[PDB]
């Protein structure tokens, strides 16, 4: 039936958190229960399984800093994550690995960041024009991850793309969005991007003219 | 009189590790310098002994495994041999040995006639052995003998076939277990 | 111990038969499993090489032995498009790369723009250069600094469109303002498959 997965969060280099596979429909001690990670664009890797009879194998990479655990009561799995380090970023999956059967059951994920940066708010630049024209704006400078971007207060959602944002070396993330537009409106539209970063309470109206 | 060692050695079939054979080996006299001056043995690990005397009573335990799953053959080890087809004990006195199998029991198609015990509640106790074909119950529903959903059977095979890597190709495993047996 | 997952991307129109191949370092039988992610979880498609999961479409198949695997769908439909990942079903669990299946359509050429630093970043103190390529997958950018940049650039490709099926990239050559003082001409040069020749878009600082 159901896989509920818990607990991810942000977390600096050296901590330690722990993740909840909640389960219905399936016994998390009667069956093989396994981690499976997705670090972000590059795809699936195995963590950890803990057996029916309590025997747990740890892929090399968490060997001493991980636990699986269980609680029976609760049809709850665990991953207790310590000594946390920033390539340990991804969606944390739990599944049920019917082993020459496949892993059948999986969890909607948890996503875990681990980095040395601290809350901060896009500082947004206007990108500017000069047939067809692109205006933007560049969101640069924030940290967490989710930014919102939209045009003329969601008037403007045509010719608009908001790109997948980048990781600096800073660990700060920057992000464009550009819409398409004709070269005659430049003169008669306004083009306001509105971007919002609810991690920082920051919403930033930016004009962006030629 | 000697023991039978060459017949568990040189048996032509062996057995799957879920049902693992025992000979007792009593009342006879055994040179074990043959078998390692036999050099036919991919492990020869003693374990209380050296390779060097008088038992009450001798045990051969004999069955298939892959290569990759002869290291569970070992005290105080761990995985799905170990924990739930057979199991040496932490205490143990004997020896274990293994050779490669694959020209005798790989088949091109696969040989689906070595079977182990995937599927189990708990840890096997040593020197344990469960032959149940019971459907195993995943989930809070009862299986009630039909096969399905959260309802599986617990042996599956090992399909062994001669393309196989060696970790995975089959190996023959006897466990001399010292428990009448005496060296010449 | 290796599993090489080969088509990485894979362009292809509903109806069309769509093969994927997984190859093993060294034999492993039928030891596989076949899965599909939409941009969400998993999904099992195929377990033991042959055998589908329950649920998943006729369309769906496994076939192979030993070194060599593939996963074929017979008529590409609508939701079939995604990431598919082959998996070796072993203690030590091991995934493939994975392959994109992407919808099929005409060779569409770039339209390349180049934006300059803003005067408010300059201020900051760094120079951010941003250069769009819209509605074009293999696309290539150089950053060039007086006709010559690599490790100062990153880059971002948006998702297929909805309606287009096309493709939209945008990258930023970041500088100190300081560095940015100490050259003229700032340019981006595209290549892809629809431009015959490769199209440089360039300012000169200050104008
Ligand atoms: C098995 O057969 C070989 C044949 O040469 C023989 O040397 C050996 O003693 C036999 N038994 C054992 C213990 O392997």
């Amino acid at each position: 039936v159901q896989l509920v997965e818990s607990g991810g969060g942000l977390i600096q280099p050296g901590g330690s958190l722990r993740l909840s596979c909640a389960a219905s429909g399936i016994t998390v001690s009667s069956n093989y229960m396994t981690w499976v990670r997705q670090p972000p664009g590059k795809g699936l890797e195995w963590v950890s399984v803990i057996y029916s009879g309590g025997s747990t194998f740890y892929a090399d990479p968490v060997k001493g800093r991980f636990t699986i655990s269980r609680d029976n009561s609760r049809n709850t799995l665990y991953l207790q994550m310590n000594s946390l380090r920033a390539e340990d970023t991804a969606v944390y999956y739990c599944a049920r690995d019917l082993q020459v059967y496949g892993m059948d059951v999986w969890g909607q994920g948890t996503t875990v960041t681990v980095s040395s940066a601290s809350t901060k708010g896009p500082s947004v630049f206007p990108l500017a024009p000069s047939g067809t024209a692109a205006l933007g704006c560049l969101v640069k400078d924030y940290f967490p991850e989710p930014v919102t971007v939209s045009w003329n207060s969601g008037a403007l959602t045509s010719g608009v793309h908001t790109f997948p944002a980048v990781l600096q070396s800073s660990g700060l993330y920057s992000l464009s969005s550009v819409v398409t537009v004709p070269s005659s409106s430049l003169g008669t539209q306004t083009y306001i991007c509105n971007v919002n970063h609810k991690p920082s309470n920051t919403k930033v109206d930016k004009k962006v003219e030629p | 009189n000697l023991c039978p060692f060459g017949e568990v050695f040189n048996a032509t079939r062996f057995a799957s590790v879920y049902a693992w054979n025992r000979k007792r080996i009593s009342n006879c006299v055994a040179d074990y310098s043959v078998l390692y001056n036999s050099a036919s043995f991919s492990t020869f690990k003693c374990y209380g002994v050296s390779p060097t005397l008088c038992f009450t009573n001798v045990y051969a335990d004999s069955f298939v495994i892959r290569g990759d799953e002869v290291r569970q053959i070992a005290p105080g080890q761990t995985g799905k041999i170990a924990d739930y087809n057979y199991k040496l004990p932490d205490d143990f006195t004997g020896c274990v040995i293994a050779w490669n199998s694959n020209n005798l029991d790989s088949k091109v198609g696969g040989n689906y006639n070595y079977l182990y015990r995937l599927f189990r509640k708990s840890n096997l106790k040593p020197f344990e052995r469960d032959i149940s074909t019971e459907i195993y119950q995943a989930g809070s529903t009862p299986c009630n003998g039909v096969e399905g959903f959260n309802c599986y059977f617990p042996l599956q095979s090992y399909g062994f076939q001669p393309t196989n890597g060696v970790g995975y190709q089959p190996y023959r495993v006897v466990v001399l277990s010292f428990e009448t047996v005496c060296g010449p | 111990i290796q599993l090489t997952q080969s088509p990485s991307f894979l362009s292809a129109s509903v109806g069309d038969r769509v093969t994927i191949t997984c190859r093993a370092s060294q034999g492993i039988s039928n030891f596989l499993a076949w899965y599909q992610q939409k941009p969400k979880a998993p999904k099992l498609l195929i377990y033991a090489a042959s055998t589908l999961q329950g649920g998943v479409p006729s369309t769906f198949s496994g076939s192979g032995s030993g070194t060599e695997f593939t996963l074929t769908i017979s008529s590409l439909q609508p939701e079939d498009f995604a990431t598919y990942y082959c998996q070796h079903l072993n203690d030590y669990p091991l995934f493939g790369g994975g392959t994109r299946v992407e919808i099929k359509r005409t060779v569409a050429a770039p339209s390349v723009f180049i934006f300059p630093p803003s005067d408010e970043q300059l201020k900051s103190g760094t120079a951010s250069v941003v250069c769009l390529l819209n509605n074009f997958r293999e696309a290539k950018v150089q950053w060039k600094v007086d006709n010559a940049q690599s490790g100062n650039s990153q880059e971002s490709v948006t998702e297929q469109d909805s309606k287009d099926s096309t493709y939209s990239l945008s990258s930023t050559l970041t500088l100190s303002k300081a560095d940015y003082e100490k050259h003229k001409v700032y340019a981006c040069e595209v290549t892809h498959q629809g431009l015959s020749s490769p199209v440089t878009k360039s300012f000169n600082r200050g104008e």
